[PDB]
């Protein structure tokens, strides 16, 4: 997602005194610069999406994203004259237009064409910076980007000499407001035409060049274009803070069941296209590839091949509208990338194994594996934060109380864990009461009077009764209050 | 003193003439210790008359003229000069004159002042006759014999300034042009004109240095030369037509004119030596019976040289005569009236610069 | 944040005084099914404890690992009740502790000591090290200085007055700093860096509440006093549900519509990011096989907050017996899936909005995509032949050598793939039914003595196959199909030659079998 | 017969003899001195004879004589001017001519020809000489030269007072007068020596070593005359005003007599002190009258005893000394003014010599009054500077234009802005782009600036100086015609600066929504201008009028109401500013003179 915020005011539409040929105006030199930019687009960037919004005293998006330059390459020569600068209006638009679009986690790469001319005021850049920074009171400055942008300023101003007299150190502090992540670029020379190509040759070269790899499985191998180039990622900013990227090469390193693996948490989902190195059907059509093959067969099969990126970094290689193809992921950097596959630098082949844990029917998968320490939904944890809870343990140990002794086990078990609870929490007048309402219910026996059942009841009162004095008659956590033979 | 006449008579002439003017000079020391006035006795001068070739000469001569040098009092120098060197009316003048006048240039010719004070001294106690001689011998010795002898001489002036002022009065009072032969010659007028423009009060030291108490005897020299530079520059131009070479005739034209200018200049400093010492109207240095000889000369050289061919040279004469004439009763020099100039002056042809000085 | 972040450390300290032991005037009904006795009011410090239990409970279940919790009761005695290993972090264990405990004593002696003595011991706890801490400590060998060993102490106790908790907050400022310096020559200890403290006073219902509630307030770079103050019974609890849902980023479900009422969940807060104070997801008609591997953005553990209530129970079954269940943001959209991994209900996270990867190419038109003949169900065999599974017991390779299996696996692969034709007219070996035998023994790491046999007696069947001219499939002559097919068979043994001497074996076995002109 | 007679033969016949015979002449000469002494002719040809032989003693002896005898003659003081022009190889022979006369009698000649001086300058010069040469006569006639060069300098009242004399006293006449202390000169003839001796001093320096340390030290010797000072040596001209200003504390106090010692000393030292600051604050200022600079006044934010100078170090590298200098001026002339009895003295002192102006005292006294804070005096300084009298033109409205700002005039102020510019237009290229950006000192709610005369500096000035008057002037009431117009098209320059007023002038636009400035696209080449006024158009603005095209009243009233016209009203107004946007680019300043030189009739709405 590239959003190209060209400069429509009438500052752009200053004549430049160029030497030998005629009189050109800093909008046709932007013209001009663009038009290369998306040329190098349409030729070796194909899949980018772009959109051009152009900022005046308001901000107008004359064409939204879309793959056809050819509408954005018309749209640079129908434009019109509005005649006022304002920067921070055409961030908010960009924000809004990405957030409405794209969303909130997806790269969006901004280029800006200004021209040293910020402005007079109000609007303008230096009054917005110098006054919106103290306190944003719901007018927040849009130049810390809620997303990992890449703010580039095409300041079109002649020389940084030229520039500076003026206005260049608002440009590289909202620069900053990226949390540096941009660059500001100055055309050097007397305007040339063959200067802004070499300029905007720089901008390609530096955020827009394709990130081409090789993709090994085994010893079969292609070459191959991962769009979009991936983004550096950093572990934190104590321990390591240096930034790391995937590896040229991309090694499958086995290959895993696409149920087994759930719903994996990715970085950033990844097409990968094979890359040859009507004469592309006729001449790489017909010779093989294998990403096709590959693609194929993780269609036809069902499954994900992971990728060895680097060190400790690990992704994934899976198939798929009704159109489909290799797209590939990014899990986060690091030992144990998913919880539930163990550390996933302790992955064997299942030819290692002393059986094969897949099963000859392919039924059985060691996939997921068990943590190591239950959680507590999955345990039995006993919570007495509302009454409520407390109210439905003792309805539950009095309900059961009256099913004895045909679910005595059952009751004896939830009594031990309502006594160890108290003893934990030193709930000894708790005890004491639960005792009380076990008479009562003893008090309340049925008039069937099984022999056994009066013998536990009245066995398990006196337990509660002698573990409330709080000696070491029954202190132990261990005790259980055995039922009587 | 015949003891000492008997003892010099076995010492040898050069010794014993030594010996005997040493004599002379202890007895003259010895008798103006005594007297202040020394009488000069005849036993002195006979003695210097017997005993006091051509080697002989010249040792005798420089051995008087080295105890000239080794005497210290002047009075017994003088005194003995006059004793020994002055005329006496002998036969033996003419020998005396000799040997004085070659002492007088040998000693000139090394520059021994006291020899030229003493000199300059006699010359002014002696009749003009024997000056006159003496200044023929050495004028001729100096001037004619060998030539480039008169610088010799002419280092005199900065040793006895008195003998130069007694030169030029013998000289002056010789040389009165009144025949060819008496012309002066033309290195020594050249050489008195330098020495009188040197210093003009060359011939007023011995005005000055000798104490007037009575009037010069009849015959003896002037005392100053000033009556006879005068008759030199006034008969000049007459002399120079009579025996008429331009070159010289010129040069000794201008060398006359600067010495009548000198003798001006020095006719009015001794008006102010006469006004110093109170001698202003008084005394006259130029006797006024002088004049009568110089104009009868002037008269009948007049008449001679046909003045209607030696008119410039007559009216120069004038001129001359009648400028010194201002000069001399305008200083004082010469004791005169107007009325006694016009009488003398009455024979001498018409000229105005005189007729003025007439009428004054 | 990071792994050891301020929640990472918690340690609990329970008044457990004299004074802490009378009832909370909040006396339950107990008695439902003559005249029944007089109602049971649960003392106030059984209601902490059990109210306590209840926040590790859910503490443990969202958090299995990387977060450990204490216990320290403030009596005469300062107790812990559990050490900081894993193992030693379970409920039972702490559940048999408490009960070993006892109930405060009545008159034994109630001025004799106070709850500074917990507070000692929590904080003098606090310095030591978990084995996750030991261990980045171990991993960051000369780095290890960049491991923020930040905790949290909670205190229950029935303070008197203000003054107390004063004097309490400034004897743990004192008795930190105190800590922090003994830490610093020490080796074995890391130093606290962020130590939050609460503080929560109880009391009786029906009595005045003695100390006034207090804001965050930082006596220290080291410390934050959040002190709450609250009634005894179900006010205590939920204060304390508060107080985890906002400690480690968590979030409540609400889910509906439940077939036979409503139930609530709490998982990580991460989950609720495709909404942007508890989200109502409805239930869905569960679908048995419609689709089988959907788009999960996340991953989030749940456990419910009244585990043993009717309908949460009844959930928790049927989750646990297998079934997934399908639920829907309020036209509907699909939404978060639960599902029970082995049993453990994990809340996944689907992605409903468009996907940026809409209308890929046609797989017919990319590279390789005009061939119609690729042995789709030879590799659909091969997969199946290669699937992994966990090994518990790591074994020995040669001496020493604990081989990781994932790499035994990668070996596998290759050693499979050494001659793997990808198109059915590529190869005839493998379209043979009498190499089937052959292709399966061959490809294995040791052959044993029953795959020699097997494989003789399949040399012997395609030598007598040859010698009878059978129709081989066509995949040009009789004698140039069978020249193929002996050279397919020798390529592939070959390849495997060096794995085992049985392959060289059947290898040279074959070369003396095979009619080389 | 007549002597004449007799005396012309004789000087005619030695006359002729002299080229033939020196010797004969001179004693024909004698001759005739004898016979007539009282004749001064052949006492004169003697003489003339004896000088053209080179002969010094006899020459000398017949030229005293001559001169004891005969001073009637006019050769005789032909002669004497000769030989003592001579003193002031022929020159060598008159020279030592001189010497062989008397020394009394030498100074004889020299005081009877100096008396016979008629010129001021060459009798001063022929009594100095007189004076050096006979240290004796310093008692008697230096005095009488001082006063005599004082008076005769004193009445010249020249423009700039210029003569030889008091370079000639300070060099000879001053050192031994000084020197010589048994010269008796009265106490008010020393201060009129000082009225020469300042006179000469003050404009010599304004048109040699050092006059002003000689003239310093003219001061302190005068003054140990008699009672004046005994001070220091080599003090600083800052510490002596303290020092007078502390004497007049003590002195304007009770008087009894005369107090003339102090009253005087008080007045002329402070007169010294006020004109020697005065040339050195003046001289490092508007330089090359022997770049310029002007005092100019406060400007500050337009966008917003006891005064102060601001001055750029940049322009001026020694602005510290000059600003001290010019600050104890203005002191001392307030002490000479603050007295009355020193007042009436210091108008009597200059209106004596002050006669002009003088240019460079006129840039002086037109300062310390825009300092002190009265502008109406300065006014007319400027009127006569004008009358006094490229850049020089620029010098004076520049200074009108802070004068006539005055604190509320607001009229002739903009008046005298754009009358100065039009001198102003050197800039074909500015001066670049950013030559150092103004400082961000920040002055203590502070003012009165001094810039130089060229562009770069006044420029911005002048233009500031129209960004006040009109946003005073269209900030209020209501009507914002050309007023807020004109603001807003000065406030082109500087955009960085402006906003907060450009912002308040478009709130005020929304508010009236009747913005009528048909010449409004000829000036405003900013781009942030011009996008800031579309905005308005679009959404909800004012429908700013903008006929910004010439003709267009006339069209609209004179034609019929048709429909086919507001398609064409609507899209020229975009059409203009694309236009005019395509512009962008130019020199500022260019076209902010531009918008100025042409709308001189901007002056319509400035009287309000």
């Amino acid at each position: 997602p590239t959003v190209v915020v060209m400069d429509v005011s009438l500052s752009m539409t200053r004549p430049v005194s160029i030497e030998g040929s005629e009189e050109y105006q800093r909008k046709h030199l932007a013209a001009h610069g663009l038009t290369m930019l998306f040329e190098h687009m349409a030729t070796n960037y194909k899949l980018e999406f772009t959109a051009l919004v152009v900022f005046s005293s308001l901000w107008e998006l004359m064409v939204p994203f879309t793959r056809d330059y050819n509408t954005l390459q018309e749209a640079l020569s129908n434009m019109d004259d509005y005649d006022k600068t304002c920067l921070e209006s055409a961030l908010v638009g960009v924000c809004n237009i990405v957030q409405q679009e794209w969303g909130g986690a997806i790269p969006c790469q901004v280029v800006l064409v200004t021209d040293g001319c910020l402005g007079i005021g109000r609007g303008s850049l230096r009054h917005s910076l110098a006054t919106q920074n103290q306190r944003s009171e719901s007018n927040r400055f849009p130049l810390p980007f809620p997303f990992p942008s890449k703010l580039y300023i095409m300041c079109m101003a002649n020389l940084e000499e030229l520039q500076s007299t003026d206005s260049l150190e608002c440009l590289e502090r909202l620069i900053d407001l990226n949390n540096g992540e941009g660059q500001i670029f100055t055309i050097d020379g007397p305007l040339c035409l063959k200067n802004v190509q070499s300029m905007f040759g720089k901008l390609i070269d530096l955020a827009y060049t394709p990130f081409h790899a090789v993709l090994k499985c085994g010893h079969l191998t292609a070459d191959v274009q991962v769009f979009p180039r991936p983004e550096p990622f950093v572990v934190d900013e104590e321990i390591d803070p240096i930034p790391k990227v995937i590896n040229t090469d991309l090694e499958i390193v086995g290959f895993i069941d696409i149920a087994d693996i759930s719903s994996p948490p990715v970085l950033s989902r990844h097409l990968v296209l094979p890359i040859a190195l009507n004469s592309a059907n006729q001449i790489a059509g017909k010779i093989p590839n294998f990403c096709v093959l590959l693609h194929g067969s993780l269609k036809v099969e069902g499954m994900v091949a992971i990728v060895q990126l680097g060190p400790e970094w690990h992704g994934m290689l899976y198939s798929q509208k009704k159109k489909s193809n290799l797209m590939m992921s990014l899990f986060e950097p690091g030992p144990e990338p998913l919880p539930w596959l163990g550390k996933m630098a302790q992955l064997g082949p299942i030819s290692d194994a002393k059986e094969n844990p897949y099963g000859e029917d392919d039924n059985k998968s060691p996939f997921p594996l068990q943590p190591k320490n239950k959680r507590s939904y999955a345990q039995n944890v006993t919570v007495w934060i509302k009454p409520s809870g407390l109210q439905t343990d003792v309805q539950k140990i009095l309900r059961n109380a009256r099913k004895l002794p045909e679910k005595t086990q059952t009751f004896y078990k939830e009594l031990n864990r309502l006594r160890k609870a108290a003893l934990a929490f030193g709930f000894l007048d708790l005890l004491k009461g639960v005792a009380d309402m076990l008479e009562r219910e003893c008090t309340l026996l049925p008039e069937t009077a099984h022999p056994d059942a009066a013998f536990q009841l009245t066995h398990a009162a006196q337990q509660l009764k002698l573990a409330s004095t709080g000696t070491s008659e029954y202190a132990a956590y261990d005790q259980n209050i055995t039922p009587l033979h | 003193m015949s003891d000492i006449r008997h003892s010099l008579l076995r010492r040898d002439a050069l010794s014993a003439a030594k010996e005997v003017l040493y004599h002379l000079d202890i007895y003259f020391s010895s008798q103006l210790q005594s007297a202040p006035l020394p009488i000069v006795d005849k036993g002195p001068v006979e003695l210097l008359e017997e005993f006091v070739n051509s080697l002989q000469e010249l040792q005798l001569l420089e051995i008087m003229c080295n105890y000239f040098q080794e005497q210290t009092k002047d009075s017994v120098r003088q005194i003995i000069f006059s004793s020994l060197f002055s005329p006496q009316g002998n036969k033996a003048d003419d020998s005396r004159m000799s040997l004085l006048g070659k002492l007088v240039s040998m000693a000139v010719a090394v520059c021994r002042i006291p020899v030229l004070e003493c000199a300059a001294s006699w010359l002014q106690r002696t009749p003009v006759v024997y000056c006159v001689r003496l200044a023929k011998a050495l004028v001729d010795d100096y001037c004619c014999l060998v030539p480039g002898s008169i610088q010799t001489l002419k280092q005199i002036f900065s040793a006895s300034p008195r003998f130069c002022c007694q030169f030029i009065t013998s000289v002056t009072a010789l040389y009165d042009l009144s025949s060819d032969d008496l012309i002066p010659p033309m290195d020594l007028l050249e050489m008195i004109v330098t020495w009188i423009f040197e210093d003009p009060r060359l011939i007023l030291i011995t005005f000055l240095n000798t104490p007037i108490a009575a009037n010069l005897p009849i015959g003896f020299l002037e005392l100053t030369p000033l009556v006879g530079l005068i008759r030199w520059c006034v008969k000049a131009p007459l002399a120079y037509k009579r025996k008429k070479g331009v070159g010289m005739d010129r040069d000794s034209h201008l060398l006359y004119s600067k010495l009548h200018l000198s003798v001006l200049q020095v006719l009015m400093t001794l008006q102010l030596h006469l006004t110093e010492k109170n001698l202003y109207g008084r005394l006259g240095l130029i006797l006024f019976d002088h004049m009568v000889p110089l104009v009868e000369e002037i008269n009948r050289l007049a008449d001679e040289l046909n003045p209607l061919n030696a008119s410039q040279e007559i009216e120069l004469s004038l001129d001359r005569l009648a400028q010194a004439l201002q000069v001399a009763m305008a200083s004082g020099a010469l004791l005169c009236t107007r009325d006694d100039l016009r009488t003398l002056c009455s024979r001498l042809p018409h000229n105005n610069l005189l007729q003025l000085v007439i009428s004054g | 944040m990071k792994i050891f972040s301020e929640s990472h450390k918690t340690v609990f300290v329970v008044d457990h005084c004299p004074y802490m032991a009378e009832s909370c005037r909040q006396h339950v009904e107990f008695d439902m099914l003559i005249i029944p006795l007089a109602p049971i009011s649960k003392s106030l410090w059984t209601c902490s404890v059990e109210s306590s239990m209840e926040y590790c409970r859910i503490m443990y279940d969202i958090f299995p690992f990387k977060k450990l919790v204490n216990f320290i009761v403030s009596d005469s005695g300062a107790h812990v009740l559990n050490s900081w290993t894993q193992e030693d972090q379970n409920l039972q264990e702490l559940m048999a502790a408490l009960a070993a405990v006892g109930p405060p004593n009545p008159r034994a002696d109630p001025e004799c000591c106070s709850i500074l003595h917990g507070l000692v011991a929590a904080v003098e706890t606090l310095c030591k090290i978990t084995e996750y801490q030991h261990e980045a400590r171990t991993l960051l060998m000369e780095n290890a200085e960049r491991v923020g060993n930040r905790g949290r102490i909670i205190c229950i106790t029935n303070a008197k007055s203000d003054s107390h908790v004063r004097m309490l907050e400034d004897c743990v400022q004192e008795t930190i700093h105190e800590h922090n310096k003994l830490a610093a020559n020490s080796d074995h200890l890391m130093q606290i860096q962020k130590c939050e403290l609460v503080l929560i006073h109880t009391y009786p219902v029906g009595e005045d509440s003695l100390v006034s509630d207090r804001s965050k307030k930082e006596l220290s770079p080291v410390l934050t006093s959040e002190v709450h103050s609250v009634r005894a019974g179900r006010h205590l609890a939920t204060k304390l549900n508060i107080l985890v849902q906002q400690h480690f980023d968590l979030a409540s479900t609400t889910i509906t519509n439940i077939p036979m009422y409503d139930v609530e969940l709490l998982h990580h807060k991460d989950a609720h990011v495709d909404f942007l104070e508890t989200i109502t997801l409805k239930w869905c008609t569960p679908r048995t096989n419609n689709i089988e591997l959907h788009y999960c953005t996340g991953a989030y553990r749940i456990s419910p907050v009244d585990v043993n209530s009717r309908p949460s129970s009844c959930l928790t079954n049927f989750l646990l017996n297998g079934r997934s269940v399908l639920l829907e943001q309020p036209s509907k959209v699909i939404s978060h899936m639960l599902s029970s991994h082995g049993g453990e209900i994990f809340l996944h996270v689907l992605s409903s909005s468009r996907s940026i990867l809409e209308d890929p190419p046609s797989i017919s038109e990319g590279c390789g995509g005009r061939v119609t003949d690729y042995r789709i169900t030879d590799f659909g065999e091969f997969m199946r032949e290669n699937r992994l599974t966990p090994f518990l017991d790591p074994r020995y390779k040669i001496d020493g050598s604990l081989e990781v299996p994932l790499e035994r696996a990668k070996d596998q692969l290759e050693k499979h793939t050494r001659y793997w034709p990808m198109i059915i007219s590529q190869t005839t070996i493998f379209n043979m039914q009498a190499v089937v035998p052959l292709a399966s023994v061959i490809v294995k790491e040791s052959l044993t003595e029953e795959d020699v046999l097997n494989c003789q007696k399949t040399i012997y069947n395609l030598v007598d196959m040859e010698r009878k001219n059978d129709p081989l499939p066509i995949s040009p002559k009789r004698d140039e199909q069978y020249r193929i097919m002996w050279n397919e068979l020798e390529t592939l043994v070959r390849a495997h030659i060096n794995n085992s001497e049985k392959h060289q074996r059947v290898l040279e076995c074959l070369m003396a079998c095979r009619s080389k002109p | 017969m007549s002597a004449q007679g007799d005396c012309e033969f004789l000087v005619q016949r030695a006359r002729e003899l002299v080229p033939q015979d020196l010797w004969a002449a001179k004693a024909w000469l004698i001759t005739a001195r004898s016979l007539y002494p009282a004749d001064f002719n052949i006492q004169y040809e003697m003489y003339t004879i004896e000088r053209n032989a080179e002969r010094t003693a006899t020459a000398g002896r017949l030229l005293y004589d001559m001169f004891v005898n005969f001073p009637d003659q006019p050769v005789v003081w032909r002669e004497i001017s000769i030989i003592t022009s001579a003193l002031r190889k022929q020159t060598q022979f008159l020279r030592s001519l001189f010497e062989t006369l008397p020394g009394r009698v030498q100074c004889e000649m020299l005081l009877k020809v100096t008396e016979q001086c008629f010129n001021t300058l060459e009798r001063s010069e022929m009594l100095l000489l007189l004076l050096r040469r006979f240290p004796e006569t310093v008692v008697q006639h230096g005095v009488g030269l001082g006063e005599a060069l004082l008076e005769a300098e004193t009445i010249e009242e020249q423009e700039s007072p210029v003569n030889c004399f008091r370079k000639l006293f300070v060099c000879d006449v001053l050192p031994l007068i000084i020197n010589n202390h048994d010269v008796r000169l009265p106490a008010n003839l020393l201060y009129k020596y000082l009225n020469k001796a300042a006179e000469f001093y003050i404009n010599y320096v304004t048109r040699i070593v050092d006059p002003w340390e000689r003239l310093f030290k003219i001061l302190n010797v005068v003054g140990m005359r008699c009672e004046w000072q005994m001070d220091k040596g080599r003090r600083s001209y800052g510490d002596i005003l303290h020092r007078m200003k502390d004497l007049c504390r003590y002195m304007n106090n009770f008087d009894s007599e005369a107090h003339a010692k102090y009253k005087n000393q008080v007045v002329y030292s402070t007169m010294l002190v006020f004109f020697k600051n005065a040339f050195q604050y003046v001289n490092s200022i508007q330089p090359s009258l022997f770049v310029p600079l002007v005092l100019l006044e406060d400007v500050s934010n337009v966008y917003g005893r006891n005064r102060h100078i601001v001055v750029n170090k940049a322009e001026l590298a020694n602005s510290t000394e000059v600003l001290e200098s010019f600050k104890l001026a203005r002191e001392s002339w307030e002490l000479l003014y603050s007295l009355e009895f020193l007042d009436k003295e210091f108008t009597r002192i200059c209106l004596a010599w002050k006669t002009d102006t003088w240019l460079w005292l006129r840039i002086f006294l037109t300062d310390m009054i825009i300092y002190q804070g009265q502008y109406k005096k300065a006014i007319a300084s400027l009127h006569h500077l004008a009358a006094l009298q490229t850049l020089e033109h620029q010098r004076a409205l520049i200074q009108l234009a802070t004068c006539h700002f005055a604190l509320g005039e607001y009229r002739m102020t903009c008046e005298k802005v754009l009358d100065l510019m039009c001198y102003m237009v050197l800039p074909i290229q500015d001066g670049g782009k950013s030559q150092e950006e103004p400082s961000k000192v920040k002055p203590k709610f502070r003012d009165l600036k001094l810039l130089p005369c060229t562009s770069k500096a006044i420029m911005p000035y002048c233009l500031h100086l129209m960004l006040a008057c009109f946003k005073l002037r269209a900030f209020t009431d209501n009507r914002d015609d050309m007023a807020l117009g004109h603001v807003i098209v000065l406030l082109q320059q500087e955009w960085p600066r402006g906003e907060n007023l450009f912002l308040k002038a478009v709130n005020k636009i929304c508010q009236q929504g009747n913005f009528q400035y048909e010449n409004f696209f000829n000036y405003v080449t900013n781009i942030d201008m011009l996008e800031e006024f579309a905005y308005l158009r679009t959404q909800e603005g004012g429908k700013i009028h903008l006929e910004l095209l010439p003709n267009q009243g006339m069209l609209i009233k004179h034609h019929t109401v048709t429909r086919g016209i507001t398609k064409g009203v609507k899209e020229d107004f975009r059409l203009a500013m694309e236009r005019q946007v395509s512009r962008c680019g130019e020199n500022l300043m260019v076209v902010l003179h531009r918008f100025c030189i042409n709308e001189k009739i901007l002056l319509l709405q400035t009287l309000t």
